[PDB]
């Protein structure tokens, strides 16, 4: 759903798709290739 | 010919904001500029084909 975000001050506009991709267990967020961010765990929940 | 490509200032300056676009109409008419640029460099690439 197109929607905007507020994810411990980061925000945005996008929808929700779950990622294939392994990710680390300490890390917040990732960078795509601009630099901006792409893939936002659930900092109460978890799911990247 | 080349590949035709054409630039929103929306989307390109300003990364998902409102207040982006209000600060915008204060730099005035620069865009208009280089979407007519960009329309006349793809006419002249369909004009060379």
């Amino acid at each position: 759903k197109c929607v905007n975000f507020n994810f411990n001050g980061l925000k945005g506009t996008g929808v929700l798709t779950e990622s294939n991709k392994k990710f680390l267990p300490f890390q917040q967020f990732g960078r795509d290739i601009a630099d901006t961010t792409d893939a936002v765990r659930d900092p109460q929940t978890l799911e990247i | 010919s080349m590949t035709k490509t054409s630039v929103d200032c929306t989307m390109y300056i300003c990364g998902d904001s409102t207040e982006c676009s209000n600060l915008l109409l204060q730099y005035g008419s620069f865009c208009t500029q280089l979407k007519r640029a960009l329309t006349g460099i793809a006419v002249e690439q369909d004009k060379n084909t």
